[PDB]
């Protein structure tokens, strides 16, 4: 789950 | 392995009840990655109904003694010890998907025998109460008699809530 | 295995009653496939007879996260949260076979102990059941209103009621 | 197994009772082999006492969508939702062997709760035996109203049986 | 693996109660084993209590099918389903050790609910012990109406008296 | 393994009570063994409390069948069939530790139902004792009379008085 | 997997009930380490409710034979024989997380049968308890009789009050 | 596999009730350790509460057959048979940790049935009371009177008894 | 199942 | 089972 | 078991 | 958990 | 256990 | 558990 938890 | 694949990205799932066998799992994973890199943020996906207090605290101390910094990110669920670890991600690093759901309570358990064998079960499980919501109140930055009052019984929570309450920080959408 | 072969092809499979477990699964396989190629549309297989609320809107939300637009297939049966789910698919991607069947109702659960504790409990389905309502009436484009008194009682619909109602897009006929 | 190693000349095993995790596995080899080559036939060889509805029609659908003639061998026993997908093999491809046995009846189902949710699963349930029969009238080539008295209790037939009634096409022998 | 290593040599193992499991496993190897070479003999070995009628049917059938002549042994027990397959091995090749037994009975059941519909379960039952003993008959040299005096109770044989009722053509001593 | 690098040395280990599934393990090592070297022999180690008399003659029939002659070690306890078949070793080849105990007495078995049933179930198990002790007699030297007062009940005898009967050929030592 | 990481690290998991399974696997890791390196510490990690008494004494026994010094680690909790083993580690190398639990009482058993035998059973549990405490008492450095009362009943206590009780060294904050 | 790593080094683990499949298993390792270099002693390390005494005479009569010394130790508990093996390791090779403990007392058995069978039953067990008896005072020291006295009932003793006792040579401390 | 996932 | 499923 | 089955 | 075990 | 099997 | 066991 990334932008921004990667 | 899917999920030693999402490790390799420094992703830990906690997707289940906590027990001394998840507790043990998460920590090493937590050491693991710190190990790989000090310096690399590590991420803790959440969907759990909680557990034991003690597996929970295992976690939460691994999480606050590597150097990493660990954000936390609630999927479905996170309740009881499970919102205590969301809450307990890195300040500005916890974070919430859109319609997933907080929890937060007072701690349950249990107590037979004589009269003396009681007390001290309920002394410990009132210390722990004022442990975790302590914690809690650092946190969310809400006073600790807001927690008291607010964890007398099963509070759920939106991710709207959570936010507003300091459980998490940001809310994921897109 | 048979399934790893589907993925490659980008088809996620949901054939069995949602729990933690499928779920936290499903998500993975979402996020690993975002993460492969975040532009190839992503295939969910759906026949299911639903599960936990929790575990759905986990899936649900992660559908909502990635960039991958994902197509749902009813097969057999899409039921509860199977159904919510096949109705969350990228609109105008939602299909079903000729004979597959839809069902929508409302959250089940139960409660137990003080009138306080029942109120409690009886306040999160009543408000579970309006965030789902309100996602399905978004969907469709059934008001709320609608959606409520059509999932008072078990509401079967065969494939042709389904994509009249809104749930789906197209049937998949020969 | 020695299964993989029947897969491999495209031959599907469905001996066992019906149920959703069947059904997804044999939907996933079908649409597999349909990949593989779109243009050879697919045996789907049937040793079974049937199962669920739901689970039956989505390899009937799946049978009907994919472009391979899929042909059907009747081993032991086809009963039921088994003896449905038997008679649903590609028109003139319908085999059994010389002792195999065939029975169709009506649908099995329960209703349990308020007269309204009796009647629920009461109108679904005939429904489905409408649907069944209608198909089965189509792929017999016998008259809908003989399909309804002729299933109206559990009606078994032997290979000849079967044959001449237009669940099968050829009986295998040496 | 043991039975890895008999398969090789042609010898499939038949060695538990007859199910269709058990049915659909010894199905795949004649027809695996019949593929590898057409030419070459089969043998089935058998210790077992029998089982299912419409599951050692369709070992039988299959067995007649193949062009490979398969031969059979009785070693231990060869009872029921056991005892009709030991039968049904090529005329000549139907072996048992010195101390094997055979036994033949009829087929066992049940039935409950409406008169109709028991009726049904004994008509069935009464054409399934008939197809069995015509078949026995055929096998053995015995009249079908011996046959079923002979199976009407549990009829245990040595291996001498089972060739001399012509179920078996030889006895290996050593 | 530890018990395949014991079969390399062609030792068979019959250690647990007998059923099919032993005795067919058990036959199917000694024709892989006879294949590999039908001059060499086969030894045979026993630690059981016995079990199915059927099973127990496959094992027995298999043993004389093969060129190998197969020695027999009684470990620990060698009982009712156990003890058959340790009587059963090549003689001269018939061996027992020190300390390991040999039991023998007569078929165990049950019958319930009608007179003409019970009549039927109860001359098999007698055919089977009888069958058993003769084999005995011969193995041993003893005259049928002893074998037969000697089975009457739970009879328990030493490596020595093993010997003594005739049950063994010699004791282990150093 | 992810504990023969932590193996390879010479860190051992002692994460459940300990009974002689458990113990069994530790006392084994102890002398692999050991002899893999006598030289490097080994470090054993206790996150355990306790369990069998000479389960946890051939573990005590194993960490005192073996010449690498083995450091304890307390995660989350140590109870009763966990906590015996956690206050064994080497002096000056006994840890804890800020948040873990360390817990004392004493010995648990049962008897049953006559007076005599109940005897027997009685003298055995009171010297085990004596055989504890005194090791406790030469370990925290604390006199008998306080060990003794101490462990009269279930005694509680935070990492910090473990510490200056004399059950651990030093507590691992960050 | 730990325990493969250790057996490597010639150290066989006998750390569970002792039944036939655990005493097939210690007495194939000692055959194999005896194999591979019947010169080089033997390490049987123990920790269990007896079991089966046919399952341990053969573990026995197998350390007595072999030429390689089999050692003994006692670590955590070495009961019943248990401790009849840890006295029967090699003279002067038989050792227990410091808080080890090792129990001696009599057969334990049962007899159900006509009085004629239970006195079968009661022969039995009092023949192998004595005969293990007798095994005992030779590997002690102690006559037989003080054997069969001390082994009334339940008799626990410390290391330190059991090596005043005669049960073991040598206490295992730095 | 395509036309058109996948 | 050919000649002809296969 | 053979002479004949193998 | 180092520093210092290990 | 040897001599004599194996 | 050495000296001397191995």
């Amino acid at each position: 789950f990334s932008p921004a938890a990667p | 392995d899917i999920y030693s694949r999402l490790l390799k990205d420094r992703i830990i799932m906690l997707g289940s009840a906590i027990d001394d066998n998840v507790a043990n799992s998460i920590v090493s994973q937590l050491l693991f990655l710190a190990a790989e890199d000090p310096e690399k943020e590590i991420s803790l996906y959440i969907n759990s109904p909680g557990g034991s207090i003690t597996a929970g605290m295992a976690i939460y101390d691994t999480m606050q003694f590597i150097k990493p910094k660990v954000s936390t990110i609630c999927i479905g669920m996170a309740a009881s010890m499970g919102a205590f670890l969301l809450a307990a991600g890195e300040k500005g690093k916890r974070y919430a998907l859109p319609n997933s759901e907080v929890m937060i309570h007072q701690p349950l358990g249990g107590a037979q025998g004589q009269a003396t064998e009681i007390e001290i079960a309920a002394k410990r499980i009132l210390l722990l109460r004022d442990k975790l919501n302590k914690v809690l109140a650092e946190r969310t930055g809400q006073p600790l008699e807001v927690i008291e009052r607010d964890t007398d019984r099963d509070n759920f929570k939106s991710a709207e809530e959570a936010l507003e309450y300091g459980l998490i920080d940001k809310i994921l959408t897109h």
